[PDB]
């Protein structure tokens, strides 16, 4: 709808940088860690499969979780459950047809009790400020592949599986904005597929220049080289599939 | 929490459970307080709730109805909202003897435009306009106002909630059945109220969607590949659709003057790429001379 492209990106870019969660926030947990928190993050994946969820219900479900930790201790026993109550909340802002309290409930292995899951979103809701309209990865992603031609199944695929592999490590990822992440996963695609570089419009839209994107670049780079050993392996299995083309396959480039 | 608010009577149902008027006991401010009913079963809180105070916290603007506060009790959620008089369909009723002025039309066109190419530009459609959810108060100004059926929207678009507008304000790439609708559905929404108020009566009052079909074809003509590229593949078209012959605007809302019926054709235009804007159709002619009257 090009009369509201760049009112659009204007205001993404505005909103990003006030939904943004502390960065210091895991060092400030008494209890959970990085790799408490992929655990999480690769479960809502999976969560996100068994309910063809959209990938923009399991972003917005990250941004909740990370800012409703960046100011709320939670317990090891609890942190399902802040990530229960946010896949809801997700769904029900994001999904034409968002699953049942009950299904939810069923995918925690009974856990937690539906009574607890609608406390939490209450709480997730009150700490939130019902603020959920959250900036994505994901609607950066979107907005730049029009900037790309001729347009590339494979290109586009292999930009959401790093954008969403980014979701799982919240070191060293937690302190890059959305676009940025955004630009990065997008060039390291381009670059991975059609071996181009992140083109001129997207530096006459963004203001990102290949540099200002390096320190980020630096970092997807070798989650993307690590990405087979790494513990959590749901959005691996996930991008192996036909729907995206099958680019988890696809071989990193060298540099 | 509501200690401070003193109801004085119901005011209507919308798109989640009732609105009632009320007084803030301490400052004196008239509001209108919607409750919404919670219950450890109804699968918490509503989508369309959550939709609604999300995206009008985003949403200060001076032609979109402001919400003050979100009280959270224990079963009960309250919005508390800024309050107006009177809503457009009621004025359109209480105004047929001697129609609506048409400075003052134009004014209300203006204000909504401005309204909706913010909403707009913040990516979020309403998806629900018609006269019931157009509020206006005694000085002049005009609101949008149930935003319960309002979504966000991604550049660009995915395929979101099928039926969707009311039917007599449904525009044609939903009633077809499309996989893409943006923000030129609202348009189309505006479009149509801007007909009535200068008509008093709806332009297109269809009872089911095929018949709603039949009407606006009846007075846009029946669209073929020319006027609409895409349309006789779309979902819901029929070969089997009557060609019913495009009449002249002039016919279609004869008050209207060389300008706004300039105006009123860009907003019904079949192809929503062509579709004017809100953004753009604040600049056009029809308002080069438009101000604020008031009404009653
Ligand atoms: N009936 S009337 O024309 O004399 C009339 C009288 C007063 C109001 N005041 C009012 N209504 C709604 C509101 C919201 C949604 C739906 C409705 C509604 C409108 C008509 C009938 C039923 C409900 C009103 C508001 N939302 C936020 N602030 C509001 N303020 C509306 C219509």
């Amino acid at each position: 709808v090009p009369d509201y492209h760049e009112d659009i990106h204007t205001y993404l870019r505005e909103m990003e940088v006030k939904c943004k969660p502390k960065v210091g926030y895991m060092k400030k947990q008494p209890d959970i860690t990085n790799s408490m928190r992929a655990i999480l993050v690769d479960w809502l994946v999976e969560v996100g499969e068994e309910y063809k969820l959209q990938n923009e219900t399991l972003h917005l479900a990250v941004n909740y979780i990370d800012r409703f930790l960046s100011s709320m201790s939670v317990l090891r026993g609890k942190l399902q459950l802040v990530g229960t109550a946010a896949m809801l909340l997700a769904s029900k802002f994001e999904e034409i047809y968002p699953p049942e309290v009950a299904e939810f409930v069923y995918i925690t292995d009974d856990t937690y009790t539906k009574k607890q899951v609608l406390r939490m979103e209450h709480l997730v809701l009150k700490v939130l400020t019902f603020d959920l309209a959250a900036p994505t990865v994901n609607q950066f992603l979107t907005q730049y592949f029009l900037h790309q031609q001729p347009a590339n199944c494979k290109v586009e695929s292999l930009a959401m599986f790093l954008g969403e592999l980014s979701l799982i490590d919240a070191d060293p990822y937690l302190k890059y904005l959305p676009s940025v992440i955004a630009g990065a996963a997008f060039h390291l695609a381009l670059y991975t597929v059609t071996g181009q570089s992140w083109p001129e419009s997207l530096i006459r839209k963004t203001g990102y220049t290949l540099e200002s994107l390096k320190p980020c670049l630096m970092d997807l780079h070798q989650t993307y080289l690590k990405a087979p050993q790494h513990a959590q392996q749901s959005i691996r299995e996930k991008y192996k599939n036909s729907k995206y083309h099958g680019v988890s396959l696809l071989n990193p480039p060298e540099t | 929490s509501m200690e401070n608010f003193q109801k004085v009577e119901k005011i209507g149902e919308g798109t989640y459970g009732v609105v009632y008027k009320a007084r803030n006991k301490l400052t004196g401010e008239v509001v209108a307080l919607k409750k919404i009913r919670l219950d450890t079963e109804t699968e918490g809180v509503p989508s369309t709730a959550i939709r609604e105070i999300s995206l009008l916290k985003e949403l200060n603007h001076p032609n979109i109805v402001k919400l003050l506060d979100v009280i959270h009790t224990e079963n009960k959620l309250y919005l508390v909202f800024e309050f107006l008089h009177q809503d457009l369909k009621k004025f359109m009723d209480a105004s047929a003897l001697t129609g609506i002025p048409l400075p003052l039309i134009k004014s209300y066109l203006f204000q909504l435009l401005q309204g909706l190419a913010f909403c707009h530009s913040h990516r979020v459609l309403h998806r629900d306009l018609k006269p019931q959810n157009l509020l206006i108060n005694t000085e002049g100004a005009i609101k949008l106002a149930d935003f319960g059926l309002a979504r966000a929207f991604g550049v660009p678009v995915r395929t979101y909630t099928h039926e969707v507008v009311t039917l007599w304000y449904r525009a044609p790439e939903i009633l077809l059945g499309c996989k893409y609708y943006s923000t030129a559905v609202d348009i189309w929404s505006l479009g149509c109220i801007f007909a009535e108020m200068v008509t008093r009566r709806a332009l297109f009052p269809g009872d089911s969607e095929i018949d709603q079909l039949f009407r606006i074809f009846r007075t846009l003509g029946t669209p073929d590949e020319v006027v609409w590229p895409g349309v006789t593949s779309m979902p819901d078209y029929k070969p089997s659709f009557p060609k019913w012959a495009r009449q002249d605007f002039s016919k279609v809302v004869p008050p209207l003057d060389e300008d706004g019926r300039s105006l009123l054709s860009q907003m019904l235009h079949y192809d929503p790429n062509k579709r004017i804007s809100a953004k753009a159709a604040l600049a056009h002619p029809f308002f080069q001379d438009v101000t604020k009257p008031v009404p009653h």
